[PDB]
RNA sequence: AUUCUGGUUGAUCCUGCCAGAGGUUACUGCUAUCGGUGUUCGCCUAAGCCAUGCGAGUCAUAUGUUCUUUGUGAACAUGGCGUACUGCUCAGUAACACGUGGAUAACCUGCCCUUGGGUCCGGCAUAACCCCGGGAAACUGGGGAUAAUACCGGAUAACGCACAUAUGCUGGAAUGCUUUCUGCGUAAAACGGAUUCGUCUGCCCAAGGAUGGGUCUGCGGCCUAUCAGGUAGUAGUGGGUGUAACGUACCUACUAGCCGACAACGGGUACGGGUUGUGAGAGCAAGAGCCCGGAGAUGGAUUCUGAGACAUGAAUCCAGGCCCUACGGGGCGCAGCAGGCGCGAAAACUUUACAAUGCGGGAAACCGUGAUAAGGGGACACCGAGUGCCAGCAUCAUAUGCUGGCUGUCCGGAUGUGUAAAAUACAUCUGUUAGCAAGGGCCGGGCAAGACCGGUGCCAGCCGCCGCGGUAACACCGGCGGCCCGAGUGGUGAUCGUGAUUAUUGGGUCUAAAGGGUCCGUAGCCGGUUUGGUCAGUCCUCCGGGAAAUCUGACAGCUCAACUGUUAGGCUUUC
């Protein structure tokens, strides 16, 4: 699975970064877990604070957009992000 | 007090996309014709929050001002000419009104930077003072030199008197309505013409017409006192 | 309570079939006249918190010297006369328009009593 | 309310004998399936031809001029008239051309099948793709630009030579 | 039918009156119509059958055409109801529901060499009478 | 594609309709794989009646009380705001109701907005709680304690009279604001709450705006004469009354008008428009759904509360039906969402969630939301696909053959993307002997298709119309075969076109239906050449408008597609 990033707006109002990205995947749609597990090599973001909103993937090619984020705060994420993304997001040690 | 996809005014650029409401604005202090939420515009045109409530959010945590008032109400109402300032980034927009008579947002350079109202019915407070028909910020209830129509000049957030831009034969007039908005141009002459109705004036910029007087705005001397155009950033 | 709707045929006799129902808005209140008696009043309500004061009997007046502009306060005794209705001069009903005798002399009520609150006359010449 | 109608036209007596042989030889040939299919291409052609008579009628203005080259550039873009065609050359205009603008009549000029319907059941068995779309549509409307980087996909099997249907 | 420039009015008010001449016209506004038939618009109905009648064709033809005897429940209109098919009468008897829609003929007549009958039978206790008569259903006990 | 075909005749021309042929709409017979788009699915009968759940609730930074899961955590009470906005329905309404251009200098406005001020003394109930209950319920009593942005009383304005005082707007234009002050009657607030004591948010007030709504009038749009007079508060003047405000809106004195034959009054019908149907167009027909305005809440009247209502989730009574009762009494009306009975030709789930978009609540964190979104179900409308492909070989030229393999768009599975979470969709893989996935009408003419074989004998039947059968039925029934359409295909209305069969464009009227018996003659309508003047229709042009939506084309983006955004046009019209 291969991923490519293209935008990384950073937004100053609320002091996070917005990771928007290119999912060369092959065959297999990767889950959440393993696309933030690539994206966070690519940016230098933690499980927990990186955050990806969607892999989703186009029909035929194997091409899915990403749009990720990246908080300087997980107490933050908490405050911003919607308890349903919280729970998306498998944090480190998470059930 | 709603309003629907559909039934959005023709001053409002964003389209007919969604279910029904769009973001209601306020009463607030200009038309709600020629007004767009600040959340609209803050979710649309600038694209510093995505969501609804996370606009909410932003807006109230005191980090957007409107003229250096930090509105933290998301249906605030926005008219012409209108500043909005962010110094987390020093980005500065005004409200302006298109060749299609849509509201838009042109990016200013400097963060401090004063506004333009206009003058719309000189009346007399008692207690010896001439009230101008004030809407927003704060101003100089002055004499009889300002008249109707004067187009004054104020700073941020302050809101003290710049300059009295006051209109002549010649001076500079910018058009706020009909087919010719946008085309700033020197005036040529303001007939007083005697009708039920209302005056004319007669304004010519790059291409000579005749306007109405309640479509042109007095925005300076001989070239823009105020950052006018800037850059047309969606 | 008065209908104060638009309900008088067109403009030739037609019968106006309504559309609408009896409307909050043009339900108009009684004619509360005004007499010579202990002086009383009334607080009633209006649209928008706007409480009209409501006079319905007063002995007094505020006569209005016409020659000196001089405003004194002085007894009401009897409407002299009215044009609005000749049975108000009868039944010593103080509307705008009439005249009563004050102490001070004749005078002309020139203030509406059920809108104005008070009983203001000026003082004929 | 806001609803649609049809797109195609029908004919008013539906059973003319000679256009009827018309209709069976233009989809025995193109490999269509419909009728409608036929009629239909026959409609976007009246709607260019109702399009040059609306101008034609005129005979070029300050906005007439766009409405008269903004269809010109569109037919030039899909290539159903000529590369140096004019307004009048879309007067006459048949629905051959609308026929090979259909990705099924593109894919069969291309060799990729031996037979039309071959070519049918190419590109809707995902045989048939453009710089890794993996397109499964007969309808698709396709430009002269975008004819060269048609090609097998990767994924489907005849991207390998092997297969003996295949030439 | 004035050709003058300023007699708009004049040609209005003639082809007023020209226009209730023609029967279509003037029995749409008049509501003739909807007055007289006894489904009042509606393309289908509903009866109780009554008796049955093989009622005779025309003059020069020569045959028994079975035609039931309803009465609608939507207005207790009585009627006459044609039933197609061999074997028509086989398949309704009395005291039957049956659906009934007319006949599709002469301007929304009588059809064909039946006198006096312009309804039909289209179903018989809310199943296609047309496919009892073709076989391929059964008339229910009920 | 600006379309013709059969029928009256022994045969022709023709007037003339009938029927045929295409849409669309409603309903429906037969029948059937799937996806996409969104603005459809108890309108047409019953605006009939409703069991059940639910749809508006919120406020710890207003006051007050008991716990703790110690936190903007919950329960109770006083109190503020909101529920008058959305949502539904389409009965009434032929009307300033509506579309559209003006007006309000004739008016009200809680929330919101900016400036100018102020935020002053007090008084002290009554809540939950305590003690006792009454009551079948609905409801709800007494005594004891007490608080607030609760409520009451007091000081500095507005309101109305009369004045003098300078352009301040608008401007034909004061009648308003007013510098005003004068005296005469004549008023408000919570120095409340929180804090980081930085400040934030609230109360009163004045001016204005904005928002909401009332009022107002030029103009635009039904059938009807087998509907000719209608109107007395009706038409108007003065003075009043009430109103938020103008007003016969009501009252008074008076005048004798007002509308109508260029259609008043009455009947018929109808939610209006944006628009929709259809046609080459002129037109013609309907304006259920998406948006704007209107009205309605079982029929009806009346009223409280509020800035705003005569309130869809307020009351009161009458009519009408129904309902819980311990028989003393007490409720209810789904034209709010699913659902039920009834009704009929005539239509769904008593699913999901506040994730988003909005709304009210909160200072905030946030909570509620049958609004909204998300689905389930209904041959809704449109669009896109597939059930086959396939070389070689054979007869009766396209059917199963014989054989050869080959693909997975469909169906089933896996796994992740994915949504609030689903499902579809989406990607790889892979399941298939390509087998599971086609029907519907019709075959004499009109009209594309059989003069092939038995049946029946003016019978059974067919038949939009024409026309068939009493003995050789290409006609009818099974068969055989064939034809057209296509997950669709027919039926009956309707309606448009056909049809120049309503004709201004664009018809006829000697003999086919049709010139009035003749004639005189008003409104209407049509009008000589000609000089002089105007420019109202008209003409070119300008400026204010004519909401979006839907329409057309393209671009951009949904895989093509329809569809969403930008944009150039259209309509909006005919001010
Ligand atoms: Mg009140």
């Amino acid at each position: 699975m291969d991923i490519k990033i293209l935008k990384d707006k950073n937004n100053s109002l609320l002091n996070r970064r917005e990771l928007d990205f290119v999912v060369k995947y092959e065959g297999s749609t990767p889950s959440r877990s393993d696309v933030r597990n690539k994206l966070a090599a690519m940016l230098n973001a933690p499980l927990e604070l990186l955050i990806i909103q969607r892999i989703k993937t186009e029909y035929g090619m194997q091409e899915s957009k990403g749009y990720a984020k990246v908080y300087a705060d997980e107490a933050r994420m908490k405050q911003v992000e919607q308890e349903y993304i919280l729970k998306r997001n498998p944090a480190p040690g998470a059930e | 007090t709603h309003q629907k996809r559909l039934s959005v005014p023709k001053s409002w650029k964003v389209g007919k996309k969604g279910n029904k409401w769009i973001s209601t604005t306020r009463p607030g202090p200009h038309s709600q014709a020629r007004s767009l939420p600040l959340g609209i515009i803050i979710r649309d045109i600038l694209k510093l929050v995505d969501n609804s409530r996370e606009g909410k959010r932003i807006l109230s945590e005191g980090k957007v001002l409107v003229d250096g008032i930090p509105r933290k109400d998301l249906r605030f109402p926005v008219g012409l000419f209108d500043v909005i300032t962010l110094p987390l980034v020093n980005e500065a927009y005004r409200m302006l009104q298109d060749e299609k008579g849509r509201l838009t947002l042109h990016k200013l350079n400097e963060t401090n930077v004063n506004k333009l109202c206009r003058i719309n019915n000189k009346t007399t407070v008692k207690g010896g003072k001439f009230q101008l028909n004030l809407n927003d910020g704060t101003n100089i209830i002055g004499s009889n030199e300002y008249g109707t129509k004067d187009s004054l000049i104020l700073s941020i957030p302050d809101k003290q008197v710049v300059k009295h831009l006051k209109f002549e034969v010649g001076n500079l007039a910018m058009v706020v309505g009909g087919q010719h908005s946008g085309e700033t141009g020197k005036i040529m002459e303001i007939r007083e013409v005697k009708s039920s109705r209302h005056n004319t004036v007669m304004i010519s910029g790059e291409t000579d017409f005749e306007t109405i007087e309640d479509y042109v705005i007095v925005i300076g001397e001989d070239k823009p006192e105020i950052r006018l155009g800037g850059e047309i950033s969606e | 309570m008065r209908w104060q709707g638009s309900s008088r045929r067109k403009a030739t006799g037609g019968k106006v079939i309504t559309a609408r129902g009896k409307r909050k808005f043009e339900m108009g209140r009684e004619s509360a006249e005004t007499r010579i008696s202990e002086i009383k009043r009334k607080k009633v309500p209006t649209m928008g918190g706007n409480r009209k004061v409501r006079l319905l009997q007063s002995n007094v007046a505020n006569v209005t010297n016409p020659k000196d502009g001089k405003t004194v306060t002085a007894p009401i005794e009897t409407v002299i006369d009215n044009t609005a209705n000749k049975h108000y001069v009868r039944r010593n009903i103080l509307t705008k328009g009439s005249v009563i005798r004050t102490s001070m002399g004749t005078a002309r009520v020139t203030s509406r009593p059920g809108q104005d609150g008070v009983v203001n006359a000026v003082l004929i010449e | 309310p806001g609803k649609k109608s049809k797109s195609y036209e029908t004919p008013k007596h539906p059973w003319q004998e000679a256009r009827m042989a018309t209709e069976v030889q233009l989809v025995k040939a193109y490999g269509l399936r419909n009728k409608k299919e036929v009629w239909k291409a026959a409609s976007m052609l009246r709607m260019y031809r109702s399009e040059a008579r609306k101008l034609l009628a005129h005979v070029l203005e300050g906005h007439y001029r766009t409405q008269s080259e903004e269809i010109l550039s569109k037919l030039i873009r899909y290539g159903i008239i000529k590369s140096d065609a004019n307004i009048d050359d879309i007067l006459s205009l048949k629905t051959e051309n609308i026929l090979e603008r259909r990705l099924q009549t593109q894919v069969l000029r291309l060799g990729l099948a031996r037979t039309v319907i071959q070519a049918r059941q190419f590109i809707t068995h995902g045989h048939i793709a453009i710089n890794g779309r993996k397109a499964t549509i007969p309808g698709m409307l396709v430009s002269k630009e975008d004819e060269m980087h048609i090609g097998y996909y990767g994924n489907s099997p005849l991207k390998n030579e092997s297969h003996p249907e295949r030439p | 039918m004035a050709k003058g420039k300023y007699a708009a009015n004049i040609l209005k008010q003639t082809r007023k009156d020209a226009r209730w001449k023609d029967t279509y016209y003037g029995r749409r506004v008049l509501g003739l119509n909807v007055k007289a038939d006894p489904l009042g618009g509606a393309p289908q109905g509903r009866g109780i059958v009554l008796e049955k009648v093989g009622v005779e064709a025309k003059q020069p033809n020569s045959a028994i055409r079975k035609c039931v005897r309803v009465q609608l429940i939507k207005n207790g209109r009585q009627v006459t109801a044609f039933c197609p098919g061999d074997g028509a009468v086989n398949f309704i008897d009395e005291h039957d529901e049956v659906t009934v829609e007319k006949i599709g003929g002469r301007m929304g007549g009588a059809m064909g060499d039946i006198p006096g009958v312009r309804f039909k039978v289209i179903a018989v206790n809310n199943v296609s009478l047309n496919q009892l008569v073709i076989g391929r259903m059964e008339k229910p006990r009920r």
